[PDB]
């Protein structure tokens, strides 16, 4: 049901630029749009004028600001920033009714971090201390939140991809999803919730034990699927796979859709392809199933996405009436990354309390009249622990 | 696109 109404629909944005929630820092409260990123553990915000920022954190205006006299540097797969550490009172307008003092990195320098038009000025690293900068002694935001309040050690995300391009004004006007803090709202999904164990508390790491393209087993040593790790990251657009897995999957995805030929630039995620209005040939593209280690011994389940998920909508160059997309699956040299496009198909529950991650068909996932995303199980699978890379 | 941490 509508368990947490005050938090439903509190996100905005899209896979390409990121999903963000509204937050306030300081006294008096300073409103800022914060990118929700489960792929990192640092809470940082722009603290100085930037051509891509309409606003930013102003420490000298916060009576509750506290200087920690320490610098911090944080590099991501793509983009990085430098800033000064401190703490302050923080709140989430559309979230639990509480205020907590959290560590905040005031970004003073950055390169390829902020996105023009994204509308967010900071980032919320929801992962664990293990990968926090400068070190694990810097308590991550969610941790501070649980220690200081009675909010359950859990949060769930519902990222809603529109299924078509969204221009600046409409991205700002539309609801991009919900981030339920401290609970699970049943109106955000259908079917049952299946859980996969969080292998280790640093990134939100899971283990993929099998991969299928339209039912066909990619048939690779499952260790490849998790080389050198597999994480869930709302801050990554595409579904990224380690080189060898990417090469096999693309070869299989190309064979399944062979009735049409596409340029290499398309499969490299660099160039888009367009089709006459409403004629995208979805049925020629295969569904992709990722089996994940289950909670019960030798048991697994699978999540299945449609091309409506891995083909990312983008406005045509000549702003035509054509429906154009980009291949939202790309190579990776740092393991698998189940990004926004994968998440847009499901309601993902980060059960930190029970050290597990649950998936369920999203009530807002894009599909057609012939297929829908899915989460099914159980499946008898042996030696899944071995699928994990060491 | 966004590709958010290196460890």
């Amino acid at each position: 049901r509508g368990s947490f109404v005050e938090m439903v629909d509190n996100l905005r944005g899209k896979s390409g630029q990121g999903y963000y929630v509204e937050m306030t820092v300081g006294s008096p409260p300073q409103t800022l749009n914060i990118l929700v990123d489960t792929g990192s553990s640092n809470f940082a915000v722009g603290a100085a004028p930037h051509p891509f920022l309409h606003r930013y954190y102003q420490r000298q205006l916060s009576s509750t600001y506290r200087d920690l006299r320490k610098g911090v540097y944080v590099p991501y797969t793509q983009g990085k920033w430098e800033g000064e550490l401190g703490t302050d009172l923080v709140s989430i307008p559309h979230g639990p009714n509480v205020t907590v003092r959290a560590n905040i990195a005031a970004i003073t320098e950055s390169d390829k971090f902020f996105i023009n038009g994204s509308n967010w000025e900071g980032i919320l690293g929801l992962a664990y201390a293990e990968i926090a900068r400068p070190d694990d002694s810097l308590e991550p935001f969610f941790d501070s939140l649980v220690k200081q309040t009675h909010v359950p050690n859990l949060f769930s995300l519902q990222l809603c991809g529109a299924g078509f391009p969204l221009n600046q004004s409409e991205v700002l006007a539309s609801v991009g999803g919900s981030m339920i803090i401290g609970g699970i709202d049943h109106s955000l999904y259908t079917g049952s919730l299946w859980y996969t164990p969080i292998r280790r508390e640093w990134y939100y790491e899971v283990i993929i034990v099998r991969v299928e393209i339209n039912g066909q087993d990619l048939k690779m040593d499952c260790k490849e699927y998790n080389y050198d790790k597999s994480i869930v990251d709302s801050g990554t657009t595409n579904l990224r796979l380690p080189k060898k897995v990417f090469e096999a999957a693309v070869k299989s995805i190309k064979a399944a859709s062979s009735t049409e030929k596409f340029p290499d630039g398309f499969w490299l995620g660099e160039q888009l392809v367009c089709w006459q209005a409403g004629t995208t040939p979805w049925n020629i593209f295969p569904v992709i199933s990722l089996y994940l280690m289950g909670e019960v011994t030798n048991q697994s389940f699978r999540i299945t996405i449609l091309p409506q998920q891995y083909l990312r909508p983008v406005e045509d160059v000549a702003t035509s009436q054509d429906d154009c997309y980009k291949f939202a699956i790309s190579q990776s040299s740092t393991g698998t990354v189940m990004g926004a496009v994968i998440m847009e198909g499901f309601y993902v529950v980060f059960d930190r309390a029970r050290k597990r991650i649950g998936f369920a068909v999203s009530a807002c996932h894009v599909h057609d009249e012939f297929r829908t995303a899915a989460v099914e199980g159980p499946f008898v699978t042996l030696d899944m622990e071995d699928c994990g890379y060491n | 696109e966004v590709n958010x941490a290196e460890f």
